[PDB]
């Protein structure tokens, strides 16, 4: 059932590159073969249709090739707003996309700027309480957090979410979560976030007490 | 212009029947052209479920041929989709959308999840700092939306005013429900005295929550 | 030729 085939699942790019996607047929699907941009919380947009016909609006930095089998797309340039995910599929036989290819921004380093908050007084009363603890606008993506309640290590409770590059500026921005019951939130004191990137020779570690107001 | 538009059931149970609805204005599905229903699944995947044609035929996914029916009002200009028999592999979000030269226009897409679980409303939490008059000339304020089922939830800063600075993460499901979190950075100078406000919504619900960022004591 | 074959009754995988 004409599977296609979408090679590099992932790049990463500096800004004025060359990119260059590749997508396969694996029985000749003709030159029936079209590209999606799929950006953060958007529907596809028609990209490329017939395997080498841009379509309106379509900036010109995009352009295509290839006929039964063997497709491709490229961008001349890079730029920050060409952040998302590339699809495509052939309308030959039964539509069957690609896998997409997820291609994502080479910035320079960044060090995040964390912030750790206190579980708010009204959670208290309704029975739980987390602590929170923002991670925000680093490079790269790669980043460990670590929680230590009065100096050991918590890795139970904890929730983190990151978000999808970009933001005009091309960095990520991450999010922990370490949520206790009020009790025991109640008999400890430290609460430290440790967050360990590799801009920072040694890490950088909020943490607040819970006796000060 | 061509504007779809899906709208339906969100959260459904599973063995049961999904059904939605792509209302199409600007051009009659009448006239040339075929009306596709794709759904994308978590993540990257995507999946063509079928489409109505001008004259009204059909042509089914081969896999779920045995499953899905799609019908037409032509005087209400809206094709349908009809998913049977959902098992809780089917949950994505659902596109309708026109196919000549490709796929043109797709439609904002309607999220349906199928889960034994029940629609509870979040709990909207302010996460504000615990510091003296916040650190530098930028404070960080905050918003913990827990508990809800299911997605999606919108949230947004002071009506929309606070238009930058702000990070919405996505949720992660805390074993039968989702927690989400989101943060806003702005300076020391309007942090008191203006006042900044996270206004929550979970759709499913109903349910509509402004919280506050009050200064924690001292 | 634009696209329009799955579409207009035409192609689809064999088998």
């Amino acid at each position: 059932d004409i599977v296609l085939t979408q090679s590099p699942k992932s790049m990463s790019m500096s800004v004025g590159e060359r990119v260059t996607l590749s997508c396969k047929a694996s029985e000749n699907v003709g030159t029936y073969v079209s590209w999606y941009q799929q950006k953060p919380e958007q529907s596809p947009k028609l990209l490329i249709y017939g395997a080498s016909n841009r379509y309106t609006g379509v900036p010109d930095r995009f352009t295509g090739s290839g006929s039964a089998t063997d497709f491709t797309l490229k961008i001349s340039s890079v730029q920050a707003e060409d952040l998302a995910d590339y699809h495509c599929g052939q309308t030959y036989s039964y539509p069957t996309f690609g896998g997409g290819t997820k291609l994502a921004i080479k910035r320079a380093d960044a060090a995040p700027t964390v912030s750790i908050f206190p579980p708010s007084s009204e959670q208290l009363t309704a029975g739980g309480a987390s602590v929170v603890c923002f991670l925000n606008n680093f490079y790269p993506k790669d980043i460990n957090v670590k929680w230590k309640i009065d100096g050991s290590e918590r890795q139970n409770g904890v929730a983190n979410s990151w978000t999808a590059q970009d933001s005009a500026d091309s960095t990520y921005s991450m999010s922990s979560t370490l949520t206790l019951t009020k009790d025991e939130y109640e008999r400890h004191n430290s609460y430290t976030c440790e967050a360990t990137h590799k801009t920072s020779t040694s890490p950088i570690v909020k943490s607040f007490n819970r006796n000060e107001c | 212009q061509v504007a779809l538009q899906e709208s339906g059931p969100g959260l459904v149970k599973p063995s049961q029947s999904l059904s939605l609805t792509c209302t199409v204005t600007g051009y009659s599905i009448t006239s040339d052209y075929a009306w596709n229903w794709i759904r994308q699944f978590p993540g990257n995947k995507l999946e063509w479920m079928g489409y109505i044609r001008n004259g009204g035929s059909t042509t089914y996914n081969p896999s779920l041929a045995s499953r899905i029916s799609i019908t037409r009002d032509t005087s209400k200009n809206q094709f349908f989709l009809q998913l049977n028999s959902v098992t809780t592999e089917d949950t994505a979000t659902y596109y309708c959308a026109r196919g000549g030269t490709g796929f043109t226009y797709w439609g904002a897409g309607t999220l349906v999840t199928v889960s034994a679980a029940a629609t509870t409303p979040p709990s909207v939490y302010p996460l504000a700092p615990g510091s003296a008059a916040a650190a530098a000339a930028m404070v960080t304020l905050g918003c913990l939306v827990k508990g809800y089922f299911p997605e999606p939830v919108t949230v947004t800063w002071n009506s929309g005013s606070l238009s930058s600075g702000v990070h919405t993460f996505p949720a992660v499901l805390q074993s039968a429900l989702y927690t989400l979190s989101s943060s806003v950075t702005v300076p020391s100078s309007p942090r008191p005295s203006a006042t900044v406000t996270c206004n929550v919504a979970h759709p499913a619900s109903s349910t509509k929550v402004d919280k506050k960022i009050v200064p924690r004591d001292c | 030729h634009q696209l329009d074959p799955a579409f207009g009754a035409n192609s689809t995988n064999p088998d």
